């Protein structure tokens, strides 16, 4: 009809949406207030302006923003000097989704760079010269496997990588982050995500890990950081995926785990939040959603019968309006919602979380969904490495020409 | 000796007691990728980190560097490890250090190094005893601090701290029912004290969380609360619980309570009850008005939950295709 | 605040 509004965040029914704070005012419902109120305004923007929407995703904007910062950065970046394998990752991804060639000047600086970062015992550090991490390791091998040329793929020491990953795993299956470091689930999915792209796995190198990782799931269905802690995005995600890498999903209760990521997603808002009663974030839009995929291929699995063949379990138009009307900077880049400032962490998972909500895979059906202008629609990316699909079957098929460390 | 932000402040290499070192420039290569451009004050003193680094020279100048490239920037762990070095080496005093570790974490508490820091400190020193009233500080300034409630969780634990905690989660329940750190806390000391199979306890919880429900029923925290304390045992076990909620239907409906009818339904189903056929349109139902109109961001949730239910539990479900 | 992920 002429007076239907395709725009779901626009529509009058919307409005309903809008928080019932019961007449109890208390800081979690103020601050929630304040985002919707301030969202409310970004989506009304076209109304009170008299025109009509038209959601275009910033392409050439994003473009510049990523090309200058693969390069140089500003002392703003200064709190992310133990993180440049992460600032190589979060850009070359975020370029590889909006389907921009990496040039060979830059591919070859890059794994320059990242080997300079090795560290002579495995594993990457957060800089040259720094000292191993996890975090950085995970980072590292990603930002290879996208670049993927023999060159990309020779910097990884292996053997060292191996003996890396074995000094920091503990006996009640789980690992440090770096030596003499913290433990969170987060060290189980950096471990395996690196092992198993450069096939590194040995038979008891995740022992006990699945079932560290399954004392993590608690009363809300979702995964904290250690057993015991609130259920949050950023670990669920590395739980889930980490046992998806295993092949021990099935460790979960898998049930309560897809009711709680699907009631992260703000029904007001339309992205996600972390986690119960806390704010809606772009950057989730990845974490969170990004779950829905890993939960479709372990629910099918098992066989489930009622699964959906065309849509992920999650309202995708909504997580696609929230970031393209909320989470872009005009000058390019993305962000964390209306009135925070960009970051690259923000562009790639801002954009990683656009990619998922628009292309819904599984085996022979495929149904994408591209809100807005069609140039819109970006690359696909895997849900468990958050790299290009084909970069892993690249990566993987290569490395497992080489044999496990030790044989 | 001379803070990082103090007026008088003097960059390392104008330092005379520094004059003997030669500062370590950072190795980035030929053509960097991701090079920061560093202020002047962070890249001199990460010169001298590096070069203290690299010729390990464990020594009370190097100690008072680590603080200010702490400063620069709490999050490189490679700084907090020589640092820790430096504590045992140097025979530092490890109050002294905890006095150090509560100022910077005061100020930068959404980082994982300090409290990975404070912990070891409190771990080498065996002391407990000023853990849960520096926590509570901080929870008082970001009630829902991720890292502040994992401490927390680990020094109560570890110390068998328990005696005082359900009075605390009671406290900031009652400043911010919403607060889920606070119900996922509450959660955390009654499991691992009474237990929740005890049932005076169970049913003491759940007259809590039917009562705060009833005073904010759009306060999804105590929703699941409820859900998780009995989901486990089976929410069909407890009878009493459908008519009770369905009786909050008018004065008190929320997408929270309708959900929470769906999933009573689900498990009856599952166990055999009465009246299958009944109970499963009721449920198919609900599942319709969730994704059509009280919920529909979760359509494709709600849709798939309607389709398991038909496919498990219609009357046609255990009949073979030939009939 | 800065980085929270790591
Ligand atoms: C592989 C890898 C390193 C994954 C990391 C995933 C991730 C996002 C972790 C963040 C966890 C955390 C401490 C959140 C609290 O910050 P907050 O209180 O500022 O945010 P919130 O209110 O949204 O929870
Ligand atoms: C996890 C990493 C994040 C959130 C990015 C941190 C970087 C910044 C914050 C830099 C901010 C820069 C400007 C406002 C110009
Ligand atoms: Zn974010």
């Amino acid at each position: 009809p002429v007076w239907s509004e395709p725009l779901y965040s626009l529509r009058p029914e919307h409005a309903r949406e809008r928080l019932q704070d019961d007449s109890v005012e208390t800081v979690t419902s103020i601050e929630q207030a304040k985002v919707e109120e301030k969202i409310q305004e970004v989506f009304s923007s076209y109304k009170f302006n008299h025109l009509v929407p038209r959601l275009v995703l910033q392409r050439e904007k994003h473009f510049h923003y990523l090309k200058r910062g693969l390069r140089q950065l500003t002392d703003a970046y200064e709190c992310l000097d133990a993180s440049r394998p992460w600032l190589c990752y979060w850009i070359l991804h975020s370029l590889e989704l909006l389907d921009e060639p990496i040039p060979q000047i830059v591919a070859t600086d890059v794994c320059q760079f990242l080997e300079l970062c090795q560290s002579p015992d495995g594993g990457f550090g957060g800089g040259p010269g720094q000292y191993p991490h996890l975090a950085p390791t995970y980072a590292a091998v990603n930002a290879l496997c996208i670049i993927g040329t023999e060159e990309a793929y020779n910097v990884i020491n292996r053997e060292k990588l191996l003996q890396y990953l074995y000094s920091l795993k503990q006996p009640d299956g789980s690992f440090l982050m770096h030596v003499g470091g913290e433990v969170d689930v987060r060290s189980a999915y950096c471990a395996a995500s690196v092992a198993s792209l450069t096939n590194i796995i040995t038979p008891d190198l995740f022992e006990g890990t699945a079932e560290w990782i399954a004392r993590c799931q608690n009363w809300e269905g979702g995964i904290g950081g250690v057993p015991g802690m609130e259920a949050h995005g950023g670990y669920t995600f590395c739980g889930l995926a980490a046992l998806v890498i295993l092949k021990k999903e099935r460790s979960l209760n898998l049930k309560s785990l897809l009711q709680w990521v699907t009631s992260r997603q703000m029904r007001f808002e339309g992205g996600f939040q972390g986690r119960c009663n806390k704010l809606v974030d772009g950057c989730y839009s990845f974490w969170q959603a990004g779950l829905l995929p890993l939960l479709h291929r372990a629910l099918h699995a098992q066989g489930d019968p009622a699964l959906s063949m065309s849509h992920w379990m999650f309202h995708q138009q909504a997580l696609q309006e929230y970031i393209l009307m909320c989470c872009q900077c005009p000058a390019g880049g993305l962000l964390d919602k209306p009135g925070k400032s960009r970051d690259f962490y923000h562009t790639c998972y801002c954009l990683s979380g656009l990619s998922i909500a628009q292309h819904f895979g599984s085996g022979a059906m495929l149904h994408d969904v591209v809100m807005g202008v069609p140039e819109n629609v970006l690359q696909p990316t895997h849900p468990v490495y958050n790299i290009g699909p084909d970069k892993v079957i690249q990566a993987t098929t290569h490395f497992l020409q080489k044999p496990v460390p030790g044989f | 000796f001379l803070s990082l932000d103090s007026p008088t402040y003097v960059l390392y290499r104008d330092r005379a007691e520094w004059a003997d070192i030669d500062p370590v420039p950072q190795n980035d290569g030929p053509s960097p990728v991701v090079q920061i451009i560093y202020s002047e004050k962070f890249r001199d003193v990460y010169d001298y980190f590096r070069a203290v680094l690299q010729r390990d020279e464990r020594s009370e100048r190097a100690f008072k560097l680590t603080r200010d490239a702490i400063e620069l920037n709490a999050a490189n762990y490679t700084v907090w490890h020589f640092r820790r070095v430096l504590l045992r080496s140097l025979q530092k005093d490890l109050q002294e250090e905890m006095n150090y570790i509560i100022a910077i974490i005061e100020e930068q508490p959404k980082n994982y190094q300090v409290w990975h820091h404070r912990r070891v400190l409190v771990e080498w020193l065996k002391d407990p005893s000023q853990e849960l009233e520096f926590i509570a500080d901080i929870l008082n300034q970001d009630a829902k601090n991720y890292h502040a409630w994992q401490h927390r969780q680990w020094v109560i634990q570890e110390f068998r701290l328990w005696d005082n905690e359900l009075q605390y989660v009671d406290q900031l329940l009652k400043e911010d029912v919403r607060n889920n750190s606070v119900w996922n806390q509450r959660h955390f000391v009654i499991s691992n004290t009474t237990g929740y199979s005890d049932r005076a306890v169970l049913e003491r919880e759940v007259q809590y969380t039917l009562e705060m429900i009833k005073l904010v029923p759009h306060n999804e925290s105590a929703w699941n609360y409820l859900k998780g304390i009995l989901q486990d045992r089976g929410l069909s076990r407890y009878p009493n619980l459908l008519n009770q909620l369905l009786d909050l239907q008018p004065s008190h409906s929320s997408p929270y309570l309708i959900a929470f009818l769906v999933d009573i339904y689900e498990d009856m189903l599952e166990n055999q009850c009465d009246n299958k056929e009944d109970i499963l349109n009721k449920a198919l139902e609900l599942c319709e008005i969730l994704a059509k109109e009280k919920d529909t961001i979760r359509k494709e949730y709600w849709r798939y939950i309607g389709r398991s239910l038909q496919s498990k539990h219609s009357r046609e479900s255990d009949i073979p295709a030939s009939v | 605040t800065k980085c929270v992920i790591m």
